[PDB]
RNA sequence: CAUCUCAGUAGGAGCGGGAAAAGAAAUCAAUUGAGAUGCCGUAAGUAACGGCGAGUGAAACCGGCACAGUUCAAACCGAA
RNA sequence: UUUACUGCAGCCUGUCGUUGGGUUGUGGUUCUGGAUGUACAGUGUAGGUAGGAGGCAUCGAAGCGGGUGCGCCAGCAUUCGUGGAGCCGUCCUUGGGACACUACCCUUCCGGGACUACGACCCUAACUCUGAGAAGAGGACCCCGAUAGGUGGGCAGUUUG
């Protein structure tokens, strides 16, 4: 399914409807420096390492279009509860 | 500056790698090495070492040069059932460290005497040398030098088997006061060994 | 059920006395204070850990018992 | 039992320590002899960006040999010499930079001298094996400690609703 790439909507910051650009949003890097990081080196040692020796598991058969919408007047992004699509593309 | 020898022997015995200690060092592990396991000598390596671990030019004060092999804790790998975190055994370091298994061997080995301290004297790929020094508590002269004769005393005896050295307080924990000695003080053992 | 728990338990080896160990801060505090160690009460099932599951789990402050401080290495002398 | 899950031994391999001395090959470490710098033409080589101008000279300033720095067999430094005036620019050779012998750290210059990480070879002196020993054979390898990855039903604990 598509999406405009562009419309007109509600700012929950401005508390205004403005246009507002979509942007699909990509997973970030799990830093090093977390707390579940730093616990994963600390129980690393000889053994089972309980829940950080786990695989990880599947996968839904479609998942979640995650969107980002950006404001073009306060440049600030909201992101709401999204659809699931197995295609999905901006309409220009 | 008016320093005594004792502080040349420090400063030489500093980073021994840099200073002529590294080439006595090379033509020494080799008539170490020919030596068995507990050797008594006449005088001190570091004379300023031993001095301020204690040692004194006296009757009743013995000088041992002991070889302790290098690595952790050689183990055996358990036979029977085990959880997989108890079975593995190779990155099993021990609790003993090499200079209190060096002084321990050393009281093994002279059993009418206790061990007052020992100090790093060489080590090389395989082994480390330590030098322990041992006091008589039934030698007259121990008896009467004021500064030794709390060793005739009845607690005294079996200092390195009981962790009573310097050492041995470094492997239990007691080297410092305040926090992280909470399951240290007075004892490993009053704690049910929790501390270290 | 695997980390965890059971548990540093059971068991083992060494040492050892009427007690043993610890013991006179490179400490604990917090704006400025206290003043060796041990043991008891409390802090408290708190902080903390943990498939943050089951569970595990302090210390300081404070109130008590009893109170105790010191000796070397070195600097100076040089067998005194 | 195994190409079930998760581990642990054994084994293979990198790195560090054990572990030293030489020869070269590889990177810059560090600096002497030149500031070597030049679309257009130049009396003249931006003599680094510069007090936007101003010091030396027969007690030194050039048209030359394979031109000692360099390069367009020009020209600056006066050196092996012999020839007998290079100025600075407010006539700026209508400026990629326009130029006073004024403490050159800077794209070069190849004494790269000195330490360095990798690789190749040699030495013995550590270290290893043989021998009672003289000594013989290996040799900074191997073994060994640690660490990193692999392989691993040899072994352990489980699961298989």
């Amino acid at each position: 399914m598509k999406i405009p790439k562009r419309f007109r909507t509600y700012c929950p910051f401005c508390k205004t409807h403005n246009e507002v650009v979509v942007e699909r949003v990509k997973k970030g890097q799990a830093s090093s420096m977390t707390h579940i990081a730093r616990q994963k080196k600390r129980q690393e040692g000889i053994g089972n390492s309980g829940k950080f020796s786990k695989v990880p598991g599947g996968d839904k058969p479609t998942k979640r279009i995650w969107l980002r919408y950006r404001c073009t007047v306060c440049k600030k992004a909201h992101q709401r509860p999204c659809f699931r699509a197995k295609k999905f593309e901006f309409k220009e | 500056m008016v320093k005594s020898f004792y502080g040349y022997v420090r400063d030489a015995w500093k980073n021994p790698d840099e200073t002529y200690v590294n080439e006595l060092r090379w033509e020494r592990l080799q008539v170490w090495r020919k030596q068995g396991s507990v050797t008594r000598i006449e005088r001190p390596t570091r004379i300023d070492r031993a001095r301020s671990l204690g040692y004194k030019a006296k009757q009743g004060i013995v000088v041992v040069r002991v070889n302790v092999r290098r690595g952790g804790l050689g183990h055996v790998r358990p036979n029977r059932g085990r959880r997989t975190q108890k079975m593995g055994k190779n990155k099993v370091s021990g609790g003993m460290s090499i200079q209190r298994i060096a002084e321990v061997r050393a009281d093994r080995r002279y059993p009418n005497l206790e061990v007052l301290n020992s100090y790093w004297v060489g080590e090389d790929g395989k082994h480390k040398w330590f030098e322990v020094i041992l006091v008589d508590p039934h030698h007259p002269v121990i008896k009467s030098d004021k500064n030794l004769n709390w060793v005739c005393d009845p607690s005294s005896r079996g200092r390195a088997t009981r962790g009573k050295t310097s050492a041995g307080r470094k492997g239990r924990g007691m080297a410092t006061r305040g926090k992280g000695t909470e399951k240290t003080r007075p004892s490993i053992r009053a704690y049910k060994s929790r501390g270290k």
